[PDB]
């Protein structure tokens, strides 16, 4: 039914499957974080910086040095892990993070909310956001940012994969 | 630049084991699989063995199986044949063949230098433009069918010339072609100048059982 | 004469 | 100031020539022309070898041989006939968003996010693929690229502006600026000798390879231009926006011919194709679907509704044999 | 100077020879026609003919 | 009476378009949960299949079909039975594994080696089936039950203890660490939700496990009844255990927010 080279092309094929897979595994291990709004200090499109800490490979992507049309590829950014806001005049962020988070494409994706009367501001900051059961705002005030950042994304994981088993 | 050198051989009693060796550098030697192709002294070539890529696949002629073994270590980059209980009938020189088998590709493509070694199914006919006949239909239902043309030029080892009956393999000159309808195929060459005299063989790769021809000489 | 499942 | 107020009596003065142009409409000769009737195809393929959302694919010349481009960074030869995998890929960058293929076959070519185009040689004779050049010089991110030549190819980037390119010196040659939004769509005329363009901004352009400067201007949509193809007779093409739309365009007449709208179905439209006698014309929405529309008369005649998410890229064979479709769930089917 | 690049583009972008619609939509009909009987898509295909049967 | 019999057939409907609607749905999409429910739907469904040769026999006392095919049924039965219960606890130490340590299992996460341990599950089940099928001497005549020439005391004895040890209360056992100690790590708006689910399926399945088991117990030690209550308390128990066949596809396959919203 199938010649000698057929065969060894679907044998190739499966190869190629194979190394696919393990590719896929091994991809599945990081964590992508979308950076959005100083914090690379301790550790022309996308710039992705890269570490590890406590054994979970991180990538950070900082797209803020785009200059275009933000609604054209945000979409890309679907699947990630958490979406690293900053905020240091604040009206206008305000109004952008307003714009982030109602997005269709981040109805389910977690904010993690960088600041570099507080609780006022803070409650104001959290009340922005409409939608409050499967997504959770992360506060903290600028060693201990990437401990923060990891635990932040070990309970995001958590949930993620609580979800997906379906318990 | 692509290089197989094999190595080993010599002069063994019969009934003693040997082991050949081929090393390959300037290619992808994972990607590859590999074939042992001997000739005799007065006889024209005859296929050996072959092991495919990742080692998972591996056929051996219905004349030496059960004495030979062919493998491949990939880290290394080099292929090995062990062989045991030697006869009058293996005095022979070895080469060491590639091919990488998907949509389109030319297998056969690279022949490495033999070494001598002395101890002391489908019919291809080549009985006689060069004129070469199967005994079965060599057309498969795809519209593919596999006849193979190899040169061998005197002193050397020899080279691809056309896949599959139509397809000129690459560096060679576009005067070389071939054609031919099932069971009888043919070979043209323009103009016979210098380079183009040695030794034409026509082999079939339909079922692993690979039948050479007995060649045709100029 | 009574077993597992059903009678027997 | 008076320049402007020039302009815009000049713009005054073409759009009453357009009026003018216009006597009939395609409606009208075309409503006693017999109909095609509901077209039923099925899923005669599907390739399943990607890990994440598929944003491009494109057709070899033999129209056997496809490429698809993915954003698990890899980028798959396809052999449609027996879904065998020829060749894998891996990207520098996994932000991708577009592909080709050369006509020749020896070439494929792949751009994004990272605003530069990169170009592997398909046969080499090590037996692998390797990167044959490296195109940088746009400031945006790359939305489409197509062959001409084993030499020369197109690109259009964010950067509302297209650029032609020399890939054995990798430096370009002529600059196409004109456009006031993104550029998001390309496509090359059978001809080779014209190019067609459509922005963010409600507008269309045509332009010159040899001199480079646009010949000819078209507008008619209200929102972005995310799609466009040309006719296969090269004197017309078709452009897909945001606003569930579709406009026929003339590049003799130069006014749009004919729209492509219904009431059930609004959205936005992702990608355009014609078939080989120009009579069809596949269209991919944001709902999940691909509505095969008619040319000669706007009546929506068949349906492709096998995607679980919705289909990003869309291409028809040269032989017009077969269409493929791949989308945001990480598989492509192919439809006879 | 995006007014001096516009009023500069206009005058070679209007002067162009156009034709009437009507003709347009002839020539493009009749492309359509004398080619639709070589198009897989339109009318069926026996599965003798068709590559992609199963 | 007469609607002892009528519920047998009327758990069969109600547990196969259950099951039925479960697994229309399952392979319309797809993960491995989805491998998993396909494996718990495929026993559930031939589980509930087999019954129904029993549901005839209980009314009339009386099984015209053959030795030749009740010595398979039972057997068969047993082995739906056991697969389902392993099937759950393989569940179950799955979901342990995707939460708890995601990472490091990366190995076993492979499509492939979830189907190698369903295998070795399906085959587990069968090995303890085939001395059930092979020693029972099925009745030439109403009640089809086991038998044997040798004392009948030890073979129940053996019998019962290698099913209840190991077939029901060892499942019980790892299912019920596994899904207690995973609420303490996560500890509060996820794990209410949690704590309500786990507690519904341990409840559940022991609930429909025990009593037949316990009954099934006792009744070989001693108590060996005549009384008609006795036998109603068996017909009631038996239907107790189908229970959980009917219910497993509502409380797995349906409450759980991926299933209803990806039906939409």
């Amino acid at each position: 039914t199938l010649s000698a080279e057929d065969k060894a092309a679907v044998e190739r094929s499966k190869m190629i499957d194979r190394n696919l897979r393990e590719d896929g595994e091994k991809a599945a291990r990081e964590v992508k974080l979308l950076l959005l709004g100083i914090v690379k200090q301790m550790k022309t499109g996308i710039v992705e910086t890269h570490f590890t800490f406590k054994d979970l490979h991180f990538k950070m992507f900082d797209v803020g040095g785009q200059r275009s049309e933000r609604k054209k590829w945000i979409h890309c950014f679907e699947g990630v892990t958490a979406i690293i806001f900053c905020v240091a005049r604040m009206h206008e962020s305000m109004k952008l993070f307003d714009s982030i988070c109602n997005n269709k494409w981040f109805t389910d994706t977690s904010i993690i909310l960088f600041l570099n009367a507080a609780a006022y501001i803070q409650c104001q900051f959290e009340d922005l956001n409409k939608r409050k059961d499967t997504k959770e705002i992360y506060t903290h005030f600028t060693t201990k940012n990437v401990q923060f950042v990891f635990d932040a994304v070990t309970d995001v994981i958590i949930k993620n994969n609580l979800k997906d088993c379906g318990l | 630049d692509v290089q197989l050198v094999e190595s080993g051989g010599g002069l063994v009693q019969p009934g003693g084991s040997r082991k050949l060796s081929c090393s390959a550098s300037g290619f992808a030697f994972s990607s590859f699989g590999m074939h042992w192709v001997r000739q005799a002294p007065e006889k024209g070539l005859e296929w050996v063995a072959y092991i495919s890529s990742g080692s998972g696949t591996i056929y051996y002629a219905d004349t030496v199986k059960g004495r030979f073994t062919i493998s491949r270590d990939d880290p290394k980059n080099t292929l090995f044949l062990q062989m045991t209980s030697l006869r009058s009938e293996d005095t022979a020189m070895y080469y060491c063949v590639r091919s990488i088998y998907y949509y389109g590709s030319s297998p056969f493509d690279f022949w490495g230098q033999g070494t001598t070694l002395t101890v002391s199914d489908i019919v291809m006919t080549q009985a006689t433009s060069i004129s070469c006949r199967s005994s079965k239909s060599l057309l498969h239902s795809n519209g593919n069918t596999y006849l193979y043309w190899f040169l061998q030029r005197p002193g050397q080892s020899p080279q691809l010339l056309i896949y599959r009956m139509s397809n000129l393999a690459s560096g060679v000159p576009d005067r070389f072609s071939g054609s031919g309808s099932g069971t009888a195929f043919t070979l043209t060459i323009s103009r016979l100048e210098a380079e183009d005299v040695g030794v034409y063989y026509c082999m079939q790769h339909l079922e692993y059982p690979l039948t050479f021809g007995a060649g045709t000489k100029l | 004469n009574f077993f597992w499942k059903t009678f027997t | 100031d008076q320049l402007r107020q020039e302009a815009e009596q000049l713009k005054n003065q073409i759009r009453d020539a357009r009026k003018a142009c216009a006597d009939a409409t395609l409606s009208q000769i075309t409503n006693n022309i017999d109909p095609v009737g509901r077209i039923q195809m099925r899923t005669r393929r599907t390739l399943r070898g990607h890990l994440a959302k598929i944003y491009a694919m494109h057709w070899g010349t033999d129209s056997r041989l496809l490429v698809s481009a993915s954003q698990d960074g890899k980028l798959i030869i396809w052999d449609s006939y027996t879904t065998n995998k020829v060749h894998a890929i891996p990207l520098r960058s996994s932000w991708v968003m577009t592909c080709a293929y050369a006509p020749s076959g020896n070439y494929v070519a792949c751009g994004g996010l990272d605003n530069i185009c990169s170009i592997y040689n398909l046969k080499t004779r090590e037996g692998n693929v390797r990167v044959s050049r490296e195109l940088a010089g746009h400031t945006g991110y790359l939305s489409c690229c197509r062959f001409l030549d084993d030499n020369q190819i197109v690109t259009s980037s964010g950067d509302t502006t297209c650029a032609l390119w020399d890939i054995e010196t990798g430096q370009q040659t002529t600059t196409f600026t004109g456009h006031t939004g993104d550029v998001m769509s390309l496509s090359l005329a059978p001809d080779t000798r014209l190019f067609v363009s459509g922005a963010c901004d409600a507008s269309a352009k045509l332009w010159d390879v040899r001199e480079g400067m646009c010949r000819q201007t078209f507008t008619g949509h209200e929102s972005d231009i995310n799609a466009i193809c040309f006719f296969p007779n090269g004197n017309a093409f078709a452009t897909g926006s945001d606003d569930a739309t579709c406009r026929l365009f003339d590049l003799r007449a130069d006014q749009e011919l004919m729209t492509y709208s219904h009431d059930n179905i609004i959205c936005g439209i992702t990608s355009v194709s014609f078939s080989k006698s120009g009579r069809l014309l596949l269209a991919g929405y944001d709902d999940f679907n691909c509505n095969v529309w008619d040319a000669l008369k706007a009546d929506r005649a068949g349906v492709l509704a096998g995607h679980d998410n919705r289909v990003s890229c869309l291409g028809v064979t040269d032989d017009g044999m077969a269409v493929a479709t791949g989308s945001w769930d990480s598989f492509l089917k192919i439809w006879n | 100077a995006q007014a001096r690049k516009l009023v500069e583009q206009l005058k070679m972008e209007a002067n162009i020879d156009r034709i009437k619609v009507s003709k347009a939509a002839a020539d493009l009909m009749a492309y359509c026609e004398a080619h639709a009987k070589e198009d897989p898509l339109l009318t069926p295909v026996p599965a003798s003919e068709n590559p992609f049967r199963e | 009476a007469v609607l002892v019999p009528v519920l047998y057939l009327l758990v069969c409907a109600a547990g196969l378009g259950g099951n039925t609607l479960v697994i229309y749905v399952v392979l319309r999409f797809a993960t491995v949960t989805n491998i998993y429910i396909l494996n718990l739907a495929v026993a559930d469904v031939l589980y509930m299949l087999g019954l129904p040769f029993l549901a005839t026999q209980n009314a009339a006392s009386f099984w015209p079909f053959g030795p030749v095919l009740c010595r398979l049924v039972m057997t068969l039965d047993g082995v739906n039975q056991f697969t389902s219960v392993f099937c759950l606890t393989v569940m179950s130490v799955d979901r342990y594994l995707a939460v708890v340590h995601p990472l490091s299992s990366a190995r076993w996460r492979r499509p492939r080696v979830a189907k190698l341990a369903s295998a070795a599950a399906w085959v587990l089940s069968l090995c303890m089936s085939l001395p059930l099928l092979v020693f029972a001497d099925v009745q030439e005549g109403g009640t089809c039950n086991a038998s044997w020439p040798e004392p009948v005391g030890l073979w129940g004895a053996v019998f019962i203890i290698y099913t209840a040890v190991l077939g029901f209360f060892a499942p019980l056992l790892v299912i019920c660490l596994c899904y207690l100690l995973i609420v303490v790590k996560v500890r509060r708006r996820s794990e209410r939700k949690v704590t309500r689910m786990v507690l519904v399926v341990v409840l559940v399945f022991a609930g429909c496990w025990l009593p037949f088991f316990t009954v099934n117990i006792v009744n070989l030690a001693v108590a060996l009844p005549q009384e008609p209550a006795s036998a109603g308390l068996y017909f009631f128990v038996v239907i107790l255990s189908y229970a959980n066949s009917c219910a497993n596809p509502v409380l797995y396959g349906f409450l759980s927010d991926n299933f209803r919203q990806s039906f939409q």
